[PDB]
């Protein structure tokens, strides 16, 4: 049993990301790193399923979701930077 | 106060059009876009009154 | 109004309205998913594209390339 | 009219929506 | 009767004068664009009727296909 | 003074005339 | 080979036009000869022209949308539903661009990248409607989400705009993560991502033998993510705050365009994802809760934009009534409601933007509007009554036919909730009409007259709203044609 | 790469040269195609000129609008000509020309 | 203004200012009627729903109480306005607005005097 | 040939003409409104003359498509029951115009326009032979009467009375609309000539009858919902009370005579 | 064995990320999460994806997050689908059929991906390109103050 472990690890990563978004409502940076943790967990799901089913439709999707995750990081950090400037606090 | 009225009531047609265009161009301002572009649009001298007619002589 | 024409129009209106009513009720009786919509040609496109891309590298039977030499 | 019909009507007691809509901030 | 051309022209004139009213201007501010609006309204109404007829025909065809597909369930 | 001097404005006038003529022909030829 | 691209000229044109506009703006905004011209209106007009030209390309080429369908099969699927949905989306985008012209001049919004980002979001939604795969749908959703995150925080110096953008980005990223986990769980259970394959693999085993935990969980997660996207309660975490803090021209676009495409995706998911009527229950509860919460929350609003946001939530619930009843007459009611709601929302936001030049914030601000501008008050009252659903207006037809569809499937509980919510909505909509005409405030606020674009848009939409019942046949015909084409 | 030009909805008009080349479609342009091309180009040029006066760039806006109009009008004319050749639009003249060929 | 309030000359809605009226830094509250040859000096307040008689002068810093009729060169109290007068006050402003709108339709957006200027220039060359 | 189309279009033209007339021309507005009302009244009187009194079939029938499949359509017709209601509702309007003759300088064009829209919407109510559209014009009268009560009310109480009237009318309206929808789904159409020849099951008759009674009893106050009529009557202009007492109280009785009882 | 420890360390790192006082430590553990995920991917044979995770996640995004945290404030804060196989592999390992036909010409994870990323699914590739362009454009307009 290895598919079970691979899915359980990513499920726990997803749960941790959701917890970080929920628990750390006061801090903005944690609310971005938790989203990135969730994206990492989903990408791991797609790659593991692609290897398990012997299909290339999960690897293409993981590569294409890396771009979305990076662009979300960029836009979120820009928005945070401009947000701190205006109100002077987080 | 008579001096600004005298300088306004004697302008030619060409000067009036130019001043109207400048007044329209500088009616509303956007400091954010100017800062993003690194420029500072300043009101032309044709749209500046002498400080001797302002309520308390405001230079700024 | 001509009494005959008015009555004839009224009866014809009732008759045609009843036929249209039956037609529209049967129209409403149609299910959202038609009977075997996967059998339609618009919903069967992989069955016609995969044979065209069957010999493309990355989709071939491993023993296929071992026999294409001769 | 002014009593039971009004109190049980639209504004004698049906104006609890003020005490109900304002609670939607929760 | 009431043709699509006349109702379209009336709607175009009405929307032009409605736009003029909404801007606190006189109703017949620019007379030429009233004529332009009448023409555009007539064209739009005629095109709407012409499109409605074809749309009903296509709906009838699609419904005939759907009924034929459903009827085959009984075989 | 029988000459329009602005070259850019003249080209806009030509383009507008061409657009009107083409629209009329489009509404007539089809 | 070049003729295989006849199916993507409407998208190729808009992409290339956006590139040309970006090059033009960046070259001439940072120029010394012209003294850094504020060419936001220029780019806006050229973008509106580009939208009209790609509308001409898309509408005229109707027989050519199925060309090379086998070659494009794995990428996207174009059909009659996609054709009309895309045409309506382009029309809404053009209307929003027309409304936002006055915003660039009076308030001096000189950033031309706003129009470029709007065009890119439009391209993303065009790719969204025709998307026939989980991958394509997710990518288009992310593209439009980013284009909206950037423009939500366009007012950098504003406290509300930055907070609104941050909340929007966090909520959208969380929803995208949930949806994407659902897609992963579906892919790992069926091995397929194409909608045809995912329909053939799920249409037979209708939970007849056992409930597949992976498939059920993936369907539920996709539904939850989509419900976040349309802001149906309890997934309306920060939607009123986002609507309030966002710029009004921005709020106009997010209230219309992101809903048409997402509803198209939800329909193209229902065509295959009807797994044991699981979504029908979820959408049933979501619609009831959305109607109830919108009705009970819009009565406690004093600002115009928060009331518009809660009206949008209530109308989303009213539309989801159609989702809860899966039938041709249910999907048709859903599409008619979407169309009418989009037109009413465009009308209301044009009215709001007309008064935004004088900084309107509260409902009491528009107190003596019946005296200063006695025709704008009439137009706004007409729009409010259309929101309420008064019979003579066009807003009654959508609610009427949605209630008919709900009663068709036999859901009597939905009808009662809809009726009560309609009563409450009508009360808080005529409350606004009371302020304009019946109150006599001591202090009046005088507004400056609007421009030609918004005046024409208001006139056309007001003539549509009042005179829709006289000739409603084309809308019903096209809607019935679209609903049938979802399957055949 | 393997390609397929077949369409889901069949052509309702006679089909001549089902997969036309770019040069042949361009050489099939009729008077109506040139009319719509010129109309779109002129409308775009006029809109660009009118919209660029307030910023102060008439010529640059004229050229940008002209490029947009040329691209859009050319693709519209190509779409119409290809549809006529492939049989999706009424090809009254195309069948007359290619029958005597 | 002498009173210390801002000296902007502000006229609210439905205010009828009679002819030959000299206003300087005065503030007139809504629904007021100012008579002919009336002089409102600096920092003078005319409260709402009040009528000032023709030829009346009020020194700087004076105030006209709401709902009263005032007149005279050193403006004094005359009587208290009835309901009918204080409700017909805005109707006079509306009627004058209608007359002004009647006058407003006599002028096109652009005059045709530039043609006369061009003819005059042509009579002298350019 | 005098038909029901012209009788309905006359108030439409009257309201459209006044819509684009400057408010300074007070004399012209009053003259045109009064002339339109009188022409409509004479049209109704002529419609009386050519009324056959020996046939139960609906007379002067007119049709206009509403749904694309002709399921529901604008069917206009009069019988011996609704003829006098049409005559009365066209006769009362010129009286209402003449009532506010002296004070019309203050109300403006929106007064006569509101009354003409009221006449247009009430003529169609008594002439509709389609159940659904009878509801559409049945509850379209609220907006003109809401405006009449609120804008031209007497005291500040006008806001409360308008709310009460509007709320009661909505409560009746939607509960009747549900019954109309149930009838449409089962029968298949909403034509009166078809709904009068369809055998309804005994169980469904009581529910539908109660739902119809809910909307009609409000507009013909029986006992428990007669608390809006006095307040609306007192807080209304002199001509506004004539409309509420002369016509709007005849909707419930006509609704019972036309739909519920058959 | 290797899977268990490589998963446990990643779980602890993520837990520390979501429950860290100093954001610098949170970002440092956020790096370790991907450091472990890369090894987990390497255990699957996806060598290319592990290297890209190193290049992209902890090469670009982690560096960007570190830049933002540091210079700015450093302020404080189963049985249904696939039933598992029980450990019966003494005989199962012997029951291992190897098909030599699929090994004569074997592709790598890189060229297998590139065979279909650019030809058969190129539209999604261009959509990701457009997303990157949107990010580039939005970076400036939000954060730009010249002179
Ligand atoms: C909001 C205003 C409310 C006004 C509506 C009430 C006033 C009544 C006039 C409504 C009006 C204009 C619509 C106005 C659009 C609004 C403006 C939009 C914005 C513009 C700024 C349409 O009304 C008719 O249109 C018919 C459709 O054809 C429909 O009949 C149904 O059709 C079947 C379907 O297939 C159904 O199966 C079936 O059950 C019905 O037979 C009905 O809708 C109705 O009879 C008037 O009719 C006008 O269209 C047609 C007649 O047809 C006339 O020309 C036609 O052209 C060719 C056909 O293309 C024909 O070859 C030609 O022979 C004919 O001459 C016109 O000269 C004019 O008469
Ligand atoms: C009495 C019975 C008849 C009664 C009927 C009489 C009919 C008269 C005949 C034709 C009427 C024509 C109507 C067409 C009108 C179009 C709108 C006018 C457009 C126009 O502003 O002009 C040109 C623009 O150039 C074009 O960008 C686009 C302009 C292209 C179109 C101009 C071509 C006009 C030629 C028409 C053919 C004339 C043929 C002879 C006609 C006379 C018969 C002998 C002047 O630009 P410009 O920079 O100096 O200034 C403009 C202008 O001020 C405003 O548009 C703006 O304020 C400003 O921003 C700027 O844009
Ligand atoms: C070919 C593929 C696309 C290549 C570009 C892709 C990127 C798009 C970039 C678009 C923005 C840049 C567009 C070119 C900017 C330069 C414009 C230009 O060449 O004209 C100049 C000057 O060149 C001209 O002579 C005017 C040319 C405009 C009129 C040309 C006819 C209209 C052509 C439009 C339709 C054809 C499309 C363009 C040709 C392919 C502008 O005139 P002014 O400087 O204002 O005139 C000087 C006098 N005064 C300042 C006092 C006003
Ligand atoms: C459909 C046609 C669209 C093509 C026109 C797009 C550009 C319209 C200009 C809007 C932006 C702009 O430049 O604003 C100017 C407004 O633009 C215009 O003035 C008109 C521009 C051309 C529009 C009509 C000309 C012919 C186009 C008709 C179609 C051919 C400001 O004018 P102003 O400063 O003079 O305002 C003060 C006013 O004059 C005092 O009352
Ligand atoms: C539907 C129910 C029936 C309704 C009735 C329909 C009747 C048919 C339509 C009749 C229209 C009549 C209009 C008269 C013609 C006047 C047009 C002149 C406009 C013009 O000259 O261009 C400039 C503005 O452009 C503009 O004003 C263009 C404004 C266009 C706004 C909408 C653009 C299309 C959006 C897509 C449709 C809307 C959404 C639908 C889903 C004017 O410039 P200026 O001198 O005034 O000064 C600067 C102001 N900018």
């Amino acid at each position: 049993m290895d598919l079970i472990k691979y899915f359980t690890f990513s499920m726990i990563i997803f749960i941790l990301g959701i917890w970080g978004i929920l628990l750390n409502r006061r801090n903005i940076l944690i609310m971005l790193m938790s989203i990135e943790l969730m994206l990492l967990a989903v990408n791991l799901n797609f790659l593991v399923f692609s290897v398990s089913l012997d299909d290339m439709m999960g690897q293409v999707f993981a590569l294409l979701v890396l771009t979305v995750a990076a662009a979300e990081s960029a836009i979120g950090l820009a928005i945070f930077v401009i947000t701190f400037r205006v109100r002077g606090t987080i | 106060l008579a001096q600004i009225h005298a300088s306004e009531n004697s302008k030619s047609f060409e000067q009036i059009e130019v001043e109207r265009a400048l007044r329209k161009k500088y009616a509303r301002k956007d400091e954010d876009y100017d800062s993003m572009l690194g420029i500072t649009r300043e009101t032309p001298p044709e749209l500046i009154l002498p400080d001797n007619v302002l309520p308390g002589g405001k230079p700024v | 109004e001509n009494p005959e024409e008015r009555d004839r129009k009224a009866r014809e209106h009732i008759y045609e309205m009843h036929e249209r009513c039956k037609k529209i009720k049967e129209m409403w009786a149609l299910p959202i998913r038609p009977y075997g919509f996967w059998t339609f040609e618009r919903h069967n496109a992989q069955l016609r594209w995969d044979p065209q891309i069957s010999q493309v590298a990355g989709r071939r039977d491993p023993y296929d390339d071992l026999l294409e030499d001769n | 009219d002014k009593g039971a019909i009004e109190i049980l009507g639209p504004y004698g007691i049906s104006y609890t929506f003020r005490r109900l809509a304002e609670r939607i901030s929760q | 009767p009431i043709s699509a051309t006349m109702v379209g022209a009336l709607l175009g004139l009405g929307t032009q004068m409605y736009s003029n009213a909404l801007r606190k201007l006189p109703y017949m501010r620019h007379p030429w664009e009233h004529v332009v609006g009448m023409g555009l309204g007539a064209v739009f109404a005629n095109q709407l009727v012409k499109w409605d007829v074809k749309l009903k025909e296509d709906l009838d065809v699609m419904l005939a296909k759907a009924r034929a597909a459903n009827e085959r369930r009984y075989f | 003074p029988k000459v329009s001097e602005d070259k850019n404005r003249n080209y806009a006038v030509v383009a507008g005339v061409v657009a009107i003529v083409g629209s009329i022909g489009w509404y007539l030829k089809a | 080979m070049f003729n295989l691209f006849l199916a993507v000229f409407p998208e190729i044109f808009i992409i290339n036009a956006t590139f040309i506009l970006l090059i033009h703006g960046v070259v001439f905004s940072t120029s010394k000869k012209y003294d850094y011209p504020p060419l936001a209106s220029n780019v806006g007009w050229l973008g509106l022209l580009s939208v009209l030209i790609t509308l001409l390309l898309l509408a005229a080429g109707a027989p050519l949308l199925t060309i090379a369908h086998l070659f494009w099969n794995n990428l996207f699927r174009r059909d009659n539903f996609t054709y009309f949905c895309q045409i309506f989306l382009l029309l809404s985008t053009a209307g929003t661009i027309s409304m936002c012209f006055d915003f660039f001049d009076q308030e001096r919004f000189d950033a031309f990248e706003f129009i470029v980002l709007i065009l890119l979001s439009t391209c993303g939604m065009l790719f969204m409607i025709s998307a026939y795969d989980l991958i394509a749908m997710y990518l288009a959703i992310e593209l439009q989400s980013l284009c909206f995150y950037v423009i939500a925080a366009s007012k950098r110096k504003s406290e509300f705009s930055t907070e609104a953008g941050l909340k929007y980005l966090i909520l959208g990223a969380f929803s995208s993560g949930i949806l994407l986990f659902g897609c992963s769980m579906i892919y790992g259970s069926t091995g397929a991502t194409h909608f045809d394959q995912l329909a053939k693999i799920l249409t037979g085993y209708e939970i007849t033998g056992a409930r597949s935990s992976g498939i059920f969980m993936g369907i539920l997660f996709i539904a939850v993510g989509f419900l976040f996207k349309i802001t149906a309660v309890p997934f309306h975490m920060w939607a009123p705050d986002i609507y309030e803090g966002s710029p009004t021209p921005v709020t106009a676009f997010l209230s219309i365009a992101p809903k048409i495409s997402i509803f198209a995706n939800i329909l193209r998911v229902f065509i295959y994802g009807s797994y044991g009527a699981t979504l029908q229950q979820i959408f049933f509860f979501c619609s009831i809760a959305s109607m109830i919460l919108g009705a009970l929350a819009a009565m406690a609003q004093t600002k115009v934009k928060r009331l518009l946001a809660y009206s949008s939530i209530g109308h989303v619930g009213y539309i989801c009534i159609g989702f809860s009843c899966g039938t041709i007459e249910g999907i048709q009611s859903l599409l008619i409601g979407i169309f009418i709601y989009a037109l009413m929302t465009m009308d209301a936001f044009a009215i709001v933007l007309a008064l935004r030049q004088t900084r309107v914030k509260y409902i009491a601000d528009l107190g003596a509007l019946a005296k200063t501008n006695p025709i704008l008050a009439i137009t706004f009252s007409i729009t409010m009554f259309s929101y309420a659903g008064i019979p003579p207006l066009a807003g009654f037809c959508s609610k009427f036919y949605l209630f008919f569809a709900a009663l068709g499937c036999g859901a009597y509980f939905l009808a009662l909730v809809g009726v009560v919510t309609s009563v409450i909505g009508c009360f808080y909509y005529i409350r606004l009409v009371k302020r304009m005409f019946f109150d006599t405030p001591r202090t009046w606020i005088l507004y400056e007259p609007m421009d030609r674009n918004k005046s024409l848009l208001l006139a056309m939409t007001s003539f549509f709203i009042t005179l829709f019942l006289l000739y409603p046949s084309p809308l019903f015909s096209v809607t019935h044609q679209m609903a049938l084409s979802l399957y055949l | 790469m393997n390609t397929d030009i077949t369409a889901l909805e069949k052509a309702q008009y006679p089909v001549v040269d089902r997969n036309p080349a770019f040069t042949k479609v361009v050489g099939n342009f009729s008077t109506l195609d040139y009319l719509r091309f010129s109309t779109i180009t002129g409308i775009s040029v006029t809109v660009g000129y009118l919209s660029g006066i307030k910023p102060g760039i008439k010529g640059p806006s004229m050229v940008t609008g002209g490029l947009i109009g040329l691209m859009g009008g050319f693709m519209y004319a190509y779409q119409n000509s290809a549809g006529r050749l492939m049989g999706f639009f009424p090809n009254d003249g195309e069948v007359a020309s290619y029958q005597k060929r | 203004s002498p009173t210390g309030l801002p000296a902007q000359t502000l006229i609210d809605r439905y205010v009828t200012v009679g002819a030959y009226s000299l206003l300087r830094s005065c503030t007139i509250e809504p629904e007021c009627i100012i008579g002919q040859h009336s002089i409102l000096m600096e920092g003078s307040l005319v409260e709402t729903r009040s009528i000032l008689e023709a030829g009346s002068v009020l020194p700087p810093g004076r105030r006209i109480p709401s709902g009263e009729l005032w007149g005279g060169n050193p403006a004094r109290f005359i009587r208290t306005l009835t309901n009918e007068e204080t409700l017909e006050i805005p109707k006079l402003a509306v009627a004058i607005n209608h007359l002004s709108g009647d006058y407003f339709s006599e002028f096109l957006p652009y005059s045709t005097i530039y043609l006369e200027v061009e003819k005059f220039k042509k009579s002298l060359g350019i | 040939y005098f038909n029901l189309s012209g009788l309905i279009l006359c108030p439409v033209l009257g309201s459209i003409i006044l819509l684009f007339i400057p408010n300074s021309r007070i004399r012209l507005i009053r003259l045109i409104g009064l002339c339109a009302s009188l022409i409509t009244f004479l049209y109704s009187l002529v419609l009386w003359i050519q009324f056959d009194s020996s046939t139960a079939k609906f007379q002067f029938v007119e049709s206009l498509r509403w749904l694309p499949y002709e399921n529901i359509n604008f069917y206009l017709g009069i019988d011996g029951i609704s003829l006098f209601f049409v005559i009365l509702t066209t006769f009362l309007i010129p009286i209402c115009i003449l009532v506010g003759w002296s004070g019309m300088r203050s109300y403006g064009k929106e007064y006569i326009i509101a009354f003409l829209i009221c006449e247009f919407l009430m003529i169609a109510v008594f002439c509709m032979l389609d159940l659904l559209l009878f509801y559409v014009f049945f509850e379209s009268v609220l907006i003109p009467m809401f405006i009449i009560i609120g804008v031209w009310g007497s005291r500040q109480r006008k806001i409360k009375a308008a709310y009460q009237f509007f709320l009661y009318t909505l409560l009746g309206s939607l509960f009747m609309l549900l019954a109309i929808l149930l009838i449409l789904f089962q029968t298949g159409t909403t034509d009166l000539q078809i709904l009068l020849t369809t055998e309804f099951s005994e169980r469904r008759q009581i529910f539908l009858w109660i739902a119809f009674f809910a909307s009609f009893a409000v507009k013909v106050p029986m006992v428990p919902v007669h608390i809006w009529l006095p307040e609306a009557h007192v807080e209304a202009p002199t001509a506004g009370s004539v409309i509420l007492a002369g016509i709007l109280l005849k909707f419930g009785t006509y609704g019972f005579l036309r739909f519920s009882i058959p | 064995m290797i899977l268990s420890v490589l998963s446990s360390l990643a779980l602890v790192s993520g837990l520390m990320v979501v429950r860290a006082k100093n954001p610098v430590h949170s970002v440092l553990f956020f790096i370790l999460v991907f450091c472990d995920t890369s090894g987990l991917l390497l255990l699957l044979g996806l060598d290319f994806f592990a290297m890209i995770f190193l290049v992209v996640y902890i090469g670009a995004i982690a560096v960007l997050f570190l830049f933002v945290v540091m210079m700015f404030h450093i302020q404080i804060a189963l049985d249904n689908e696939s039933i598992p196989l029980l450990p019966t592999q003494r005989n199962t390992t012997s029951l291992r059929y190897t098909v030599y036909a699929g090994k004569v010409r074997s592709w790598t994870n890189l060229e297998t991906l590139g065979n279909l990323l650019y030809t058969y699914y190129f539209v999604w590739f261009l959509v990701s390109s457009l997303i990157l362009l949107v990010a580039m454009i939005g970076a400036i307009v939000l954060t730009m103050h010249r002179t």
